[PDB]
Parts: C-alpha cells; structure tokens; sequence
C-alpha cells in the first residue's frame, strides 16, 4: 500500500519562500530515488528536482543559485522541496513521485500540493443565493449559488452537506479583476422545493470562511 | 531538453472504438518512454513504461509501441473510465520531459441547452453590486454563444462565461454566464435578457425578467 502525501503549499508573495513536505509510507523509503514534478495552471507537466539515496546527489531542471533545494530525511520517511525567491510562474501543483529503480522511470505519484505565488491578499467570499424569478411553473426547478470575490483558490461547494449530488453542476472558478468567482446550479423536481430545504455549503479554507446559505423563494 | 510533440491535442471518441495517440521526440530516446493518464480531478497515473510494458493493474486494452523517435499509445476498445488527459514522457536524458497531453472526451448526440435566469439576490443589492446569472445546462457540443440584452440593447462589457468539463453521467456540458453591474446601473433599466445560440437550432433560446 504505497502512499505519498504532500503538504506545505499555500499562498506566498513573490520573493518569499515555502517548504513542501512529502510523507511516504508503505515501502522502504530509504532505498528509492525520488523526484518532485509540477503541473502549471495551463496543465503542463514539468520536472523540478531529483534526489538519489545520498544527500548531495541532487539534480535540478533550473539550477539558478538557491531557488530549488530538494532534500530527504530517511529517518522520518519524508521528502522535502525548499522553494526560494519565488516567482509568479512558480505557481503550480507540486507532485512527489517515486522512481522504480536506478533509472528515471516513475511508478507512484502523490496527491499534489497547490502553491500560489501572488501579491494579492487573502480575501473571504461573499455567498449569494440564486432563487428562481418571481413567479412559479414546470416539472423541475433550478436553483443556484454565486460565490464571488475570493482569493486564493480553492473554494469547495456542496448542496445539503453532500446529500444532494444528482442534478448538480459546479462551474470552475474564474479570475475577474484579481478575484475569483464561482457558481453552482442544482435541478430538482418542482414538488420538493420549497417544501424541502435546499442549502448551499461553501468553504474557503484560506480565509477560514464557512457559509451555509439557504435558498428561499423571492418576495413579493 | 529533448522536445516531445504529442498529437492530437484533443479528440472525441465513441464507446467501444479504437483510439491511438502519437508522440514524437526530437532525438532517439531508445524506448526510455512512458505514458500517463490523468482522470478528471486527479493526479496522473503511470500506464506504460519502456514504451511497451503495461503497469500491473492496467487493463490489456492499452498497448504501446514505437522506437527511435516515434511512439504510440493505442486503446483497443474504449470504455467510459478511459476519458481524461494522456501524457507521454521521455526519460532518456535529464531532465525528463513530458508531452503536452492529449485530451480524450466522449462523443454523443447533439442536445439543446436548458436556460435559467436569476436576478441579483437581495443580499447582493445590499452590498452595492448586482450580478445577473444565466445557467445553460446539459448541451452538446461544447460551443455555444450567449448574448445579454438590457432593455433591448446588447451588452458585452462585464460578462464572465464558465464551462464545466464534460459531464461524467451524460457526457453533456453546462455553462454559467454572469453579467456584473453596479447597483446604480442595474436600477437604471427594467428588462434583462439572456439569449443562447447553439447549433441545435437557428432560433436562440431566450429567458428574460423585468425588475417590475
Ligand atoms: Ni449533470
Ligand atoms: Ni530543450
């Protein structure tokens, strides 16, 4: 049961530093070479750094002085990547990967840890319920949730704490004048709303914001 | 670094169909080559190594071939779980380099969108802003145009359009269109209209409301 679990990512200003960790389990960590790989927002994959059993035998795609440092603590079964003098274009999902043997071939990938390099401040979202237009007629009804003005990504959004997943469409977040906006729609049969409550659950961990917004009919 | 050129960049395929991706390296890489699959929302998974060897647990419908500079991945009988993005990788020379990816999606019959329009919520109006939202649900193919009209005149400034990826249950797309106004501007007009044009019909689908 090979497991690689990254952590340490987050938001950082350009010029700052960030240390990522990869907790390994399920294999003899000290006998395998390891690499870090990153995926950019454009979904491009790119090698970052590579380390063998030794602490000095490290190789980097960009060896500009003191920008990437890969290290490992074999007693803690952990791999590290120190990012320094961060640039905006270092924004990416960083993956821990295990080499199968003596070559550069990969077998297992981690789950990734998201790094955002930006000058913008963390900002909590506003959550707005979208109820149908004043009126009320049809076999089904479509409701919505608009999450506006937050930074950085991501927000998570569920309906009725996850128990309502059929008929749900969530639209990817888009940057609009420095801040993200996301929305979600849910379609249910007309006889269940508003007789049964429908609630939008929005979480923004970077600002610790958690909102549960009930959708209620418009008035008058 | 060695350049990896993957083709095509995307393709639609039917269930049970045979599909082939190719990748070309800028020099001989002696079969130090792998294929990866990235299902939607997940990290990549290694499918093939050494050009033609299957990773344990990968079904036999996947197969790789090639040598020198030219390599291929073939999926013999396409299944629903095979959708996602496929990447090639050379690891003959450091640093290993990935191809740009091939996005594989499901072909299905055309479907017209279901359109819904939402005035600004009362909570937003208290804040000083006003967003009008149009949802276009469950259409195929992906291309679609949305037009906003305010008291009859077209408005394009301030529109944000967001598509989903392909639906995992019915292979349709949905999209959200948000027109963002100031509260002052929203209150200067009465009728708001979202018009969706899609290849399934020459006439647009129209949804409107009046501020009353
Ligand atoms: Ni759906
Ligand atoms: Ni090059």
């Amino acid at each position: 049961e090979v497991q690689l679990v990254e952590s340490g990512g987050g938001l950082m200003r350009p010029g700052g530093s960030l240390k990522l960790s990869c907790a390994a389990s399920g294999f003899a960590f000290s006998r395998f070479d390891m690499s870090w790989v990153r995926q950019t927002p454009e979904k491009r994959l790119e090698w970052v750094a590579y380390i063998r059993n030794g602490a000095d035998d490290t190789y980097y795609a960009d060896t500009e002085k003191g920008r990437f440092t890969i290290s490992r603590d074999n007693a803690k079964n952990t791999l590290y990547l120190q990012l320094s003098s961060l640039k905006i274009e270092d924004t990416a999902m960083y993956y821990c990967v295990r080499h199968s043997g003596y070559s550069y071939v990969i077998d297992y990938w981690g789950q990734g840890t998201s790094v955002t390099v930006s000058s913008a401040s963390t900002t909590a979202p506003s959550v707005y319920p979208l109820a149908p237009v004043c009126g009320g007629t049809g076999s089904s009804v479509t409701l919505g949730c608009l999450v506006k003005g937050y930074f950085p990504e991501p927000v998570t959004l569920t309906w009725n704490s996850g128990s309502l997943s059929s008929g749900v469409h969530t639209f990817p977040a888009l940057l609009q004048s420095g801040l993200y906006t996301l929305s979600s729609s849910v379609t249910v049969t007309s006889n269940t709303w508003p007789s049964q409550t429908i609630t939008c659950n929005v979480a923004h961990p970077a600002s610790s914001t958690k909102v549960d917004k009930k959708i209620e009919p418009r008035v008058p | 670094d060695i350049k990896m050129t993957q083709s095509p960049s995307s393709m639609y395929a039917s269930l049970g169909e045979r599909v082939t991706f190719t990748c070309k390296a800028s020099q001989d890489i002696y079969s130090s080559f792998s294929w990866f699959q990235q299902r939607p929302g997940k990290s990549p998974k290694t499918l093939i190594y050494r050009a033609n060897r299957l990773v344990d647990g990968v079904p036999s419908r996947f197969s790789g071939s090639g040598s020198g500079q030219d390599y291929s991945l073939t999926i013999s009988s396409l299944e629903y779980e095979d959708m996602g993005v496929y990447f090639c990788l050379q690891h003959e020379e450091f640093p290993p380099t990935f191809g740009g990816g091939t996005k594989l999606e499901l072909k299905r019959t055309d479907a017209a969108p279901t359109v819904s329009i939402f005035p600004p919520s009362s909570e937003q109006l208290t804040s000083g802003g006003a967003s009008v939202v149009c949802f276009l649900n469950n259409f195929y193919p992906k291309d679609i145009n949305v037009k906003w009209k305010i008291d009859g005149s077209e408005r394009q400034n301030g529109v944000l359009n967001s598509w989903t990826d392909q639906d995992s249950k019915d292979s349709t797309y949905s999209m959200s269109s948000t027109l963002t106004l100031t509260k002052d501007e929203y209150e200067r007009h009465n009728s708001y209209t979202c018009e969706a044009t899609h290849k399934t019909s020459t006439s647009p689908i129209v949804k409107s409301f009046n501020r009353n």
